[PDB]
């Protein structure tokens, strides 16, 4: 890393000089506890029939999403201390902060 | 082996199985597609399977200049020595600039209305596109750039292009600061957990690490509980605008016709200054439009969001619910009537018991947004802790954050301390009544509105030499 | 790699007779860090990536 | 790993049953703090000469030893109050807690 | 060819030759050093990570092994009797040596070239690199041995695999108390003991128990420790005829010494009843391994100090005041400060005409210079990291002997019986050993008894049925 | 891979006429773990490893 510098870089490289990657793009995720994996090290829970959590079977994501998540949408409340901007300046956050990459086709 | 098309479960797909009794999927043989994160080291047996974050942690508005080089300088415009992000050659919004377009191979923007032929736009980060709303935000911080860029070289004749992009965006990069932590975090925290995770600023530390942690990008999600189902656009006297200002949001994924040739972005800004949130409710706690009807125009089946937020955290190890809850120092519920006390809702509890067995199993996000709100925020505890320690990493780990000693003048730090997002609408668009402060607060028409020339504009003086 | 329609404006500047030279050599800079090394490169990267570049076939 | 044992796996595994591999054999280290490498994620700092550490010339290893470590063998002090054999459990104790491999010539 | 070439190229990071150089004169000379295989190989994305061969727990995975296959190897599978296999044509005085290992290229048969005596096979494969570390490892054999003789007498219907099992849980026991109980508070001293180790509750399952990456350096503090010479005395507690004080560089690897040259008994007495060396900031570590380390089996001596701290730099460990600020400890920026944290101007000059800052002092050296705390011996930094690891290990250990349900209460009344020195009365020649505590006792005879004063282990709550 | 010094004792124990079946068959299980299915397999690679086999 140069000694003195002006501008951010594009990648975030040398933001920290000391460990120059940190906050820098394409690297893994910190980690802020262990990870749990049905196999200990890269499969998720959900992988392989008949394989618990814990001792307990694993809830399918649209199972848990039928169950709980669903409501009627006629019901919506609007939230009278929030604009719609509020939900969306979220989503351009967000997207200054992350993207997971995943394979294409 | 192709995720989009089959329902086999084969590396890198991990497609979601169907319930019986789907309200939706009536066969069991079919599936929700889903491409596993990439890892950070394919392949191994030894190292613990971790994801890749592509973008720059900072909250340095890489979503609008990219996180590599060659991104970087394709959005620059590189025919003179302007400093200006590159613009749309083809269309314009009522003479104002728009995002230019991206050349994908397979362009989803191109599938939601075939005959307009409008495809994705090319910014700072890929999803520009994926609701205009989106994209009506990546337009506004791009042309005030270019203004930015402008008002500086009529101040500073001789600087040259590259000083003029990097001075610009500097700026931008700090009022992305500035409206994230002053206006934002607030609303989403509360006051108490504001204090408590965001204490007063002191220096840049060093030893603060600024990375993204892997929870964060599952927890932060909490946002699709706010989501409406809808797309509202309306006109200069902030009335419905004809004849669609009521879009189902399953017709506006990917849909960038919409902004080149419905209207731009005024209609688009308005609707989010003048509509509220949708609140999140535990019995209500995110639509139809993303939870059944997800990008349908552009795949073969609709998704869930949800769901695929569930999947991916365990496609992603993370622990569940009450690990999270321990790791912030929260009570841990072990029985249903325990955790019935920690959402204040026996029946949430037993339908989530049913689902899990244990609170111990529970996946974050669906954990997370359960959680009765904290007073004036919009997250729980549990999710208050996660997306407040990430925001102080981020800021305390930063040494380009805009209050550090030596990033801005005195004079410059009093001049951003007066910008606000009102204020940038104003200078980049046709709308002369905004909401006023705090615009995200700020909800109903006309009781929250001022004319733009009672906000004060932000003074570069002190950028001269 | 992908050729951006943008870039089809940078053509035309680098085809414009009067344009400053300085202007010109930017422009061929920024195509020779892409591998594009000629206006022939240039307008052949931009035909295969889906643009039309007969326009500047006169 | 199987929801009732008794004795301790080999390896280490299932220990941890939410985390099956922690403290298992051939995992890697665990990091209390990020990693400081001259080129911010592979490269020792020393590996390439002129590069500074922090502002500072990198010192030889070998160097901090002749001036900081060596004395003259026969001045040393008998400790009092621990024997060799303080020494000797220690090494033995590391041998049961941690071993870095090495590539093979 | 790390071994043999002083070519930078990798995985060779060999440790270049200063100037005046007290011992190697070549400057174009080197000493070898091989970089830790990293975890993901090859990968421009991951940060380089080292890997760790052990369990982490303290479970005697230095005899039993860590791997299934050494497992089994180190077994007598020839009967039920849950033995432990010994070596089949040598024996110390009628008791067990270990067996042989098989290596392609064994580095013990160099030490004594006419007496062809291989290196041993055990739970770890460096057992044979003192003769001292070797009377721990068949010390710890023995005890096996006798403790599933006697459950076998006891049990007669358990099968191998049980007496096997319930002897090594036993002896992974008495790992753990002689360590926490007798070692760990002789190394902390009782402040740092009470801060770092308060008494033990339960397994707590969110308490990671991995060894971390830097501990691999700290724990090396121990090699200031090291006397020159390894010293064997008879039953008379005399030196032993006819070498009994062996410079280091000629017991390195020397298995032939335990097998023709009398066996573990005069190594085990002259562990008890010579001193430690004590670290002094002006005498931190002898010549027999700054220069001569392993000087009988490879081309040159090595430097043990040195390669500790080339080793820090190639698992990118931060440097002093990093680990300090990591402790809660304040940092020296100058010399002055350096001085009043070291209680030693001098010693901080040296550090800082070496490293021009704090900052980028390597852990072990950086840890080693510090002050011993009262009753310990290492200083605050160091007894904050080998503090902490321990108490992971111990609170993130399922088979924690004090854990409920892993003894009962009447197996653990029995356990804290246990000591070291009654460990080598029941498994040696030796008939007078060292006084509890046997990490302090060390002269002869004022702090020596019979071995008849100490109480045996008693097993009889391991009856079943 | 690489054949024991003490493993040589266990090919005694399988050419004992007088140990028993359970005794010998622990042993052939143990050796059929490392690829050596008879005692002919056993003898061979104690060779190869540089034993001295003669006494077979
Ligand atoms: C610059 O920023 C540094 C990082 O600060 C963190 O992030 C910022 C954004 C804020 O959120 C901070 O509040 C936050 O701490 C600061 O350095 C950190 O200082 C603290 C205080 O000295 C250090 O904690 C101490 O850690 C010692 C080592 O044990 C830690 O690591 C173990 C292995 O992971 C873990 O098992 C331990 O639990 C412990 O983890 C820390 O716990 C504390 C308590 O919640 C947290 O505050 C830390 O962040 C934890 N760190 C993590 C992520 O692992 C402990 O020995 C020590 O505790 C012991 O001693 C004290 C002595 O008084 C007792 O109070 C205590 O009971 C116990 O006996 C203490 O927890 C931390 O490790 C430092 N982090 C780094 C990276 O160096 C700087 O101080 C700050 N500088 C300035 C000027 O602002
Ligand atoms: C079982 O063990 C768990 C782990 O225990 C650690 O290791 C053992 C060996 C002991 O040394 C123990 O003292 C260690 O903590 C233990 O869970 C742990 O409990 C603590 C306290 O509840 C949790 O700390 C809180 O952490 C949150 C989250 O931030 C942390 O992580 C980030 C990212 O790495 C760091 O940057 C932070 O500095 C934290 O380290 C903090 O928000 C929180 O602080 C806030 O709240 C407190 C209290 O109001 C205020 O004092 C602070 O100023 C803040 O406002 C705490 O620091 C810890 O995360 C958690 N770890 C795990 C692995 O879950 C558990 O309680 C034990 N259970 C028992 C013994 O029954
Ligand atoms: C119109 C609004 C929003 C969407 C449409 C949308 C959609 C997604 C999708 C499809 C994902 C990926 C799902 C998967 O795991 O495969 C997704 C992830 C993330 N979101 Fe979503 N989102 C919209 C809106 C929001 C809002 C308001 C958010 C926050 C306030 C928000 C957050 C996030 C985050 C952080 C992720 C993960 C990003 C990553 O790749 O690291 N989104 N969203
Ligand atoms: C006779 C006593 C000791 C040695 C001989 C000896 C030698 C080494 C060597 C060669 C290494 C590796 C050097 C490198 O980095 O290439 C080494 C590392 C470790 N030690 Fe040493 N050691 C002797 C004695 C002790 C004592 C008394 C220790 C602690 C009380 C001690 C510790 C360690 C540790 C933990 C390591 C690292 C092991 C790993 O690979 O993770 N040693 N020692
Ligand atoms: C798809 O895009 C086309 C192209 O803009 C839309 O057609 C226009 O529709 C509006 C109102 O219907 C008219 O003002 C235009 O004259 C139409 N233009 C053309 C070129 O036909 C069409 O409406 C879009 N589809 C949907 C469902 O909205
Ligand atoms: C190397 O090993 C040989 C063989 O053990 C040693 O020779 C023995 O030495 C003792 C004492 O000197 C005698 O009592 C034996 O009779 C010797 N045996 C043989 C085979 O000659 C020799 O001393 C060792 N060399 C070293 C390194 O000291
Ligand atoms: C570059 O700037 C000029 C002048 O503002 C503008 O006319 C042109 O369209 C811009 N080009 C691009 C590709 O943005
Ligand atoms: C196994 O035990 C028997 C009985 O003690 C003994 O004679 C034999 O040598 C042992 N074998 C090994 C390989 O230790
Ligand atoms: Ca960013
Ligand atoms: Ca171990």
């Amino acid at each position: 890393c140069p000694e003195q510098d002006k501008y951010r870089t594009i990648t975030g490289m040398c933001n920290n000089r000391r460990s120059p990657t940190l906050g820098a793009s394409n690297r893994a995720f910190v980690r802020w506890l262990p990870a749990e994996y049905e196999d200990g090290f890269s499969l998720p829970y959900g992988w392989t029939p008949g394989v618990k959590r814990n001792g307990f079977p694993v809830a399918l994501a649209r199972a848990v999403s039928n169950e709980i998540v669903r409501f009627p949408t006629d019901q919506l409340t609007p939230d009278q201390e929030r604009s719609l901007m509020f939900m969306q300046w979220g989503q351009l956050l967000d997207h200054d902060l992350d993207f997971t990459p995943e394979p294409a086709a | 082996v192709n995720c989009e098309t089959s329902c086999v479960q084969q590396p890198p797909c991990f497609p979601l199985k169907i319930p019986p009794n789907d309200p939706r999927i009536k066969n069991q043989a079919d599936c929700i597609p889903f491409f596993r994160s990439c890892p950070a080291c394919p392949g191994s047996n030894i190292t613990i399977r971790n994801q890749i974050n592509a973008l720059t942690s900072f909250v340095d508005a890489s979503m609008v200049y990219g996180s590599e080089e060659p991104l970087a300088r394709n959005l620059r415009n590189m025919s003179n020595q302007l400093g200006l992000l590159a613009v749309n050659q083809r269309f314009q919004d009522n003479g104002r600039a728009l995002l230019p377009f991206d050349n994908l191979h397979d362009d989803p923007c191109l599938l939601t209305n075939r005959s307009a032929r409008i495809p994705c736009f090319l910014a700072g980060d890929t999803r520009s596109s994926e609701m205009p709303e989106l994209t009506s935000m990546h337009t506004l911080l791009l042309r005030e750039h270019n203004r930015l860029a402008t008002e500086l070289k009529s101040l500073n004749p001789r600087w040259d292009g590259e000083r003029l992009y990097q001075e610009a965006r500097k700026i931008v990069g700090a009022m992305v600061q500035i409206i994230t932590y002053r206006d934002y975090l607030p609303l989403v925290l509360g006051p108490t957990a504001m204090r408590k995770y965001l204490p007063t600023y002191r220096s840049y530390n060093d030893s603060v690490d600024p990375r993204i942690a892997n929870v964060f990008t599952n927890a932060f999600r909490y946002g699709h509980t706010l989501i409406q189902p809808f797309m509202f656009r309306l006109d200069n006297r902030y009335q419905p605008m004809e004849p669609n200002p009521r879009v189902p949001l399953s017709r506006v994924f990917f849909a960038s016709w919409r902004v080149v040739l419905e209207g731009g972005i005024d209609p688009i800004l308005r609707g989010l200054m003048a509509t509220p949130a949708k609140l999140n409710r535990q019995n209500q706690i995110a639509v139809d439009e993303i939870r059944e009807r997800l990008f349908e125009q552009v795949m073969r089946i609709g998704l869930d969001l949800p769901a695929l937020n569930m999947q991916r955290s365990r496609d992603h190890g993370l622990p569940g619910y009450n690990a999270w809850r321990r790791f912030c120092g929260l009570p841990q519920p072990e029985t249903v009537g325990q955790l019935g006390t920690v959402l204040r809702n026996l029946k949430l509890a037993r339908k989530l018991m049913e689902q899990y067995g244990t609170p111990n199993n529970i996946d974050i996000w669906m954990g997370g947004v359960s959680e009765p709100l904290k007073r004036k925020g919009r997250v729980g505890p549990l999710l208050a802790c996660i997306i407040g320690t990430q925001f102080r990493k981020l800021r305390d780990g930063d040494r380009f954050w805009w209050e550090n000693e030596g990033v801005f003048s005195m004079q410059q730090r009093q001049a951003l301390a007066q910008i606000s997002l009102p204020r940038i609408i104003c200078d980049n668009t046709g709308i002369t009544t905004v909401s006023k402060n705090n615009i995200f607060m700020s909800n109903s028409y006309p009781r929250d509105f001022v004319n733009c020339s009672t906000l004060p504009a932000l003074n570069l003086a002190s950028w001269r030499e | 790699a992908n050729f951006l329609e943008h870039e089809l404006s940078y053509i035309d500047v680098l085809l414009d007779k009067n344009a400053d030279q300085a202007t010109k050599d930017n422009l061929r800079s920024y195509f020779a860090d892409k591998g594009l090394h000629s206006i022939k490169d240039i307008i052949n990267k931009a035909k295969q990536d889906g643009f039309d570049v007969s326009k500047y076939e006169h």
